[PDB]
RNA sequence: CUCGAGUGGCGAACGGGUGAGUAACACGUGGGUGAUCUGCCCUGCACUUUGGGAUAAGCCUGGGAAACUGGGUCUAAUACCGAAUACACCCUGCUGGUCGCAUGGCCUGGUAGGGGAAAGCUUUUGCGGUGUGGGAUGGGCCCGCGGCCUAUCAGCUUGUUGGUGGGGUGAUGGCCUACCAAGGCGACGACGGGUAGCCGGCCUGAGAGGGUGACCGGCCACACUGGGACUGAGAUACGGCCCAGACUCCUA
RNA sequence: AUACGUAGGGUCCGAGCGUUGUCCGGAAUUACUGGGCGUAAAGAGCUCGUAGGUGGUUUGUCGCGUUGUUCGUGAAAACUCACA
């Protein structure tokens, strides 16, 4: 379903920016507790698991719901990494956040819960729903006059809009034309080891 | 190797190398207790350790641990025993579930909190 | 005897049927000599797809159409040929006409520009 | 209408027939025969050759022992004696 | 077990009784048929398949035996008078 | 009007259950039955003529603890029993033509002899009856082939095999039966012991392969147990029956 | 004692989370694919030969095995592709 604690602590262990600007997570780098400063026995099978928790905490996106994303990424004709990095760039609050219309995944997150958005004329409160290429998408107007969905709107300096979206008036109108491209996406990093660690 | 020897007779797999005996490989069984003398483990692991013979429902009479430190567990107690593997005893391959039938929860336990049948803390 | 039969498929609130030709003597739900036709409910025109000269032939030889499974025959004028009392003539209403799949999103862009 | 109405011809044959050796020409009115058959193993791939010992019935008692004959399935025509000796075209 | 059908069990009964009269009185029929024909006499013989004819297929047209028995007896006796 | 009880149709053998049994043409995959049946629906033609006996119900009387049960009288019919026309059909005798898979198949062959039915209610959208010709679908039988283990299971076999003639069956067929003959089955595993319903499938495995027959589907077997019989187009007849036991219940 | 037990403190999962039971693969751990038998498991003490398998060079036939082809065919769901 949804999960609870918060991305300064993942970051840190992680070791990656998940917030993005996470001031507090560049303060202390090393993973949080006593013995993040104690070295690591490192391993492979860590850094896969670190990519895979990043992943899966970048996106607020939770693990049963990302297992079967490799799955259905494995089953598609293309290579498997391609394939999970474009699904995993095809949800709906992601297709929302790349427009710069949500200042947080979990902005997005909470949006679809509260039912803030609308997807060809559907309302949608399922953030696993799947946003296909050329939907009609819309923002509605009780959630368009809220204060802080106004400064997201109004002040939407964040992110540049990927070339698969499209906002095209102030209706917020995301009128996505493609799907994301390994040479658009700008991903971070990679998922052949997710790949290679599932396949065995 | 000769082919119509193989046609002949062949191929067949070694042996199934059974585990569990109490009976239907059940997850779980259950019976009486008795004879609950502790023994002693293997020599480097220097220690004793509290085990029980239990006559299952299925008929059969198996040998049990009794894992954590305190026991609920006394004569005539209807107690379920499930499968396990203590290479630390001869001979000994079985547990009772603590939380359950007749086996009180081991007290306090708190690092696992989920095995030895320690309930949720208040 | 032969009765042709409506059968029922799919998940539960929502009702859907094949048209199929069948003995008595079997269940709702056995096996179809052949499906010659399907209809639901609960889609909007409650939209008839029917294999028509193999019922022609089965009319012919004596296939005996259940009480709804009739009234969906006359609701497509079929029972109008096989009897051919006025003729045959498309009787079954349809699904309304709707946009395509790419004429919604270039109204989207016309309207967007 | 006509007061009779025809019926159909329902084409008819291609009763099972194969080649045989008759063996066991010896009670009356009966004969026993043998086939070949040339099989690929469905594992190994050695191709099987084996036999079955049919019993035919042979009104005329025209066959004999290591013939070359030809056999057609009847109807049962007794418990165990199902083929028809046709097309007779080796003796001994 | 009783279930709203006991007029099914006395209607079988009656069925199942009258029958048993009928095949009495035509197995009858056919073994005197049968004396006839074993005692070598032709005109006895020829009278009794008559009459048998008419018997068995007056049955069949009846609800007693299956039509394809009376044809199988008929021909049967028919046989034994036409060669005695 | 309405409708209990009653006669009489029809439905009830399907529709639901279980996997005990079964190692078997049980199932699946392909074909034959020239060796075959079908109430119900569709479709040709022809007929429906006519006489008579009985009963439930209804009512009276009688025995039985009950279970239940007898006698007397009456009851109508699409109920039953006499009989008549059928030739469309069947059986036989002969015989013409024709296709052959050998028995044989086709010409409702012909011929001649013989034989075989039915119904009323109801005005009422009319429903209904008989016989045959055909459809349709449902079937019944046989066969090719596929799919457990175990000689610390190698001989088995006399209605077994073949023929004959019959009885019987819907049809073939030791199916059964009288005689004749001695065959027939197996190391390409009989006969035995144990085991198991089976398939579309499902799951693992890269694949092969392996494990399952949940549920959803396809068939089969089975419905206290074991024997027997019934009817109907159709019966292991689960809520049909009798008989031998078990168990249980009631018991005059 | 970072292995026990206790605390934080961290990992991960989440209305779930772990334990038991069973099957497949990993196992090539039945090796057809895809194993071996001097010393590690494995050549009987040695002969012949029934069954069986098994085959020299060359002429013609048959096309059973085998392959090529047309069609009937393999219910639906199965499972997948594609659409809603």
């Amino acid at each position: 379903a949804r999960y609870t604690g918060p991305a300064t602590r993942k970051s840190r262990r992680l070791g990656v920016d998940l917030v993005g600007g996470d001031q507090s997570f560049e303060k202390r780098p090393y993973p949080p507790g006593q013995h993040g400063r104690a070295r690591i026995k490192e391993s492979e099978y860590r850094q896969q698991l670190q990519e895979k928790q990043k992943a899966r905490f970048s996106y607020g996106v939770m693990e049963k719901q990302f297992r079967r994303y490799y799955e259905e990424a494995n089953r598609q004709p293309g290579k498997t990494g391609d394939n999970l990095l474009r699904i995993l760039e095809s949800r709906l609050d992601n297709v929302v956040y790349r427009a710069g219309l949500a200042r947080t995944r979990r902005m997005a997150r909470q949006l679809v819960s509260h039912g803030h958005f609308l997807v060809n004329g559907v309302k949608v409160d399922i953030p696993s729903y799947r946003v296909s290429q050329y939907d009609i998408i819309d923002v509605k107007e009780k959630s368009l006059n809220t204060l802080p969905f106004q400064i997201a709107r109004e002040t939407a300096g964040e992110r540049p809009i990927p070339s698969w979206l499209q906002v095209v008036g102030e209706r917020q109108r995301i009128l996505v034309h493609q799907l994301p491209e390994r040479a658009q996406i700008d991903v971070p990093l990679t998922e052949q080891l997710i790949v290679e660690l599932y396949s065995k | 190797p000769t082919i119509q020897q193989l046609v002949r007779k062949g191929r067949r797999d070694k042996i199934a190398k059974v585990k569990t005996a109490a009976l239907k490989g059940s997850p779980q069984r259950r019976g009486v207790c008795t004879r609950v003398y502790t023994t002693t483990p293997k020599k480097p692991n220097s220690a004793l350790r509290k085990v029980a013979r239990v006559k299952l429902t299925s008929q059969v009479e198996v040998t049990a641990y009794i894992p954590g430190e305190g026991h609920n567990l006394q004569e005539h107690s209807m107690v379920l025993v499930r499968g396990g593997r203590v290479k630390d005893l001869p001979g000994v391959r079985y547990k009772i579930i603590r939380g359950s039938l007749d086996t009180q929860g081991v007290k306090n336990r708190k690092q696992a909190r989920s095995r030895y049948g320690a309930k949720k803390e208040k | 005897a032969v009765k042709i039969k409506l059968t029922r498929l799919g998940k539960i609130r929502n009702p859907q049927y094949r048209i199929i030709v069948a003995d008595a003597r079997t269940r709702r739900d056995g096996r179809a000599i052949e499906v010659i036709g399907r209809y639901h409910p609960k889609e909007e025109p409650s939209l008839i797809q029917i294999d028509s000269e193999r019922a022609q032939y089965w009319l012919g030889v004596g296939a005996q159409p259940t009480e709804p499974v009739l009234a969906l025959l006359k609701i497509t004028g079929d029972w109008q040929k096989f009897k051919g009392l006025p003729g045959a003539e498309g009787t079954l209403k349809v699904k309304e006409p709707k946009p395509s799949k790419l004429d919604l999103f270039n109204a989207a862009l016309a309207e967007a520009e | 209408g006509p007061k009779y109405t025809p019926a159909a011809e329902k084409p008819r044959g291609r009763r099972k027939t194969a080649i045989g050796y008759v063996v066991s020409d010896k009670m009356q009115k009966t004969i026993v025969v043998e086939l070949e058959d040339r099989k690929s193993h469905p594992l190994y791939g050695k191709i099987i050759r084996t036999t079955k010992k049919v019993k035919a019935h042979d009104e005329n008692g025209e066959a004999g022992i290591g013939d070359r004959v030809s056999l057609m399935e009847t109807r049962p025509l007794s418990a165990t004696k199902r083929w028809r000796l046709v097309e007779i075209l080796e003796k001994a | 077990n009783i279930k709203s059908q006991i007029k099914r069990i006395r209607t079988n009964e009656r069925r199942r009784l009258r029958n048993q009269s009928v095949k009495s009185s035509l197995r009858t029929a056919i073994r005197g048929f049968r004396e006839a024909v074993d005692a070598g006499d032709k005109d006895k013989a020829s009278e009794l398949l008559h009459a048998t004819s008419r018997k068995l297929d007056k049955a069949a047209s009846k609800g007693v035996i299956h039509p394809n028995q009376a044809a199988n007896k008929k021909s049967a006796l028919a046989l034994a008078l036409n060669k005695l």
